[PDB]
């Protein structure tokens, strides 16, 4: 038994262009727990921190990883993550009305 | 607090 | 109002790569405020939220002594389930547990709760009168057993009717400011055009503790929440959360709609048009 991972790519605060702020992937509704999530400016690796796993009444995990940024009209900002359930690493690029 | 527990399966 | 104390472990076997994985994490209801990881050099169990370091240090070595050894206890554990199954010691397999307990408005002390699943299937479970257990499965049998045998649902109880439901009335007091303290979802609602012929119509809510909450949406007073997407609420990362639902609609007819949002900090819940 096995679940796939939900994953939402979004702001702390609603996108202000060049204004600090803090990107989130929010990795959710997985099992197995070993998962492997990457924040990521202009399709290469960010620095990000990653929360301590926990997990819902079912039983499917769930994780923030989160750094800080400050948007552009430009970068763009991108989650990969990779587990058991899935043939082919999935990326979710950071819509900003999303 | 957590539950002191010398549980095994 | 109502509150909840609990504690969430997690066992990961990483074949041929040493020892497994033992991972702890506390909560009072939406806020972590504990955590324990085996793979920490020295690894004690560190904080997670300000209103909780105030306590002695001899609670963290308390805890610190009790995390070590679940991370001890559950490694055998892991290896006595997968000979109750045969499983072979090349895969890796997940062992979970879960308690606590729910505290009314008075503090009643509502519902206690101890269960255990392996590779996220329920495995054994306390039951709702914190004496008997159902087990899922022939080898969780042999489980239900030797705990029976040992008087085990005896000390869960006492754990979650005394130790419990005290030291969560002490978290509470503790973080007053934080945790009694409810917030109020920022809420506006974008436009994102699609086309010509019509366009997706945002409802956000941002910012809101704790994490439960409702959005709707009604057309011409209708209830049109069958077409809309919503989002699972999500963590903003300031301790606070965030969820959103969308809609899409005929132009012109933007004007048609209303969102609603419902939430505990929200005097009366607020409706707004485009």
């Amino acid at each position: 038994v096995q679940h796939s991972p939900k994953v939402q790519v979004y702001s702390r605060h609603p996108a202000e262009n060049g204004k600090p702020n803090f990107l989130n992937c929010y990795v959710s509704g997985f099992h197995p727990p070993q998962i492997d999530i990457t924040l990521m400016k202009n399709g290469k690796k960010m620095e990000a921190e990653q929360t301590d796993l926990s997990f819902n009444r079912d039983w499917t995990f769930y994780l923030l990883v989160h750094t800080e940024f400050t948007p552009t009209v430009e970068d763009e900002y991108s989650c990969q993550v990779n587990h058991t359930t899935l043939s082919e690493p999935k990326v979710v690029k950071w819509d900003r009305d999303m | 607090r957590s539950f002191i527990e010398d549980l095994l399966f | 109002g109502s509150h909840s104390l609990r504690y969430f472990h997690t066992a990961m076997s990483r074949p041929g790569l040493g020892e497994p994985r033992f991972i702890s994490v506390g909560y009072v209801d939406n806020t972590q405020f504990v955590r324990f990881d085996s793979d920490a050099p020295n690894p004690k169990m560190e904080p997670r939220a300000p209103w909780v370091e105030q306590v002695g240090p001899e609670y963290w070595d308390e805890e610190t002594r009790n995390a070590k050894d679940n991370a001890q206890n559950f490694r055998v554990n892991l290896q006595t389930v997968l000979r109750y199954y045969n499983q072979s010691e090349s895969g890796s397999h997940s062992l979970q547990r879960m308690y606590g307990c729910d505290v009314g408005p008075d503090g009643c002390l509502l519902r206690g709760y101890s269960q255990v699943s392996y590779d996220g299937k329920d495995y054994i479970s306390l039951n709702k009168d914190l004496r008997s257990w159902t087990a899922a499965d022939t080898a969780a049998q042999i489980t239900r057993l030797k705990w029976e045998e040992a008087g085990v649902a005896e000390q869960e109880r006492n754990y979650l009717e005394g130790t419990c439901v005290e030291w969560l009335a002490k978290y509470l007091d503790m973080g007053k400011e934080t945790l009694l303290r409810a917030e109020s979802p920022n809420t506006r609602m974008t436009r994102h055009p699609i086309s010509d012929r019509e366009v997706t119509l945002r409802c956000w809510a941002l910012g809101f503790y704790p994490a439960e909450i409702t959005l709707t949406w009604q057309r011409d007073g209708q209830d049109h929440t069958q077409d809309a997407e919503l989002v699972e609420t999500r963590p903003a990362g300031d301790g606070t959360f965030q969820k959103w639902a969308a809609v899409v609609v005929p132009s012109g007819e933007e004007q048609r709609y209303t969102c609603h949002v419902q939430h505990e900090g929200l005097p009366e819940p607020i409706t707004l048009r485009w």
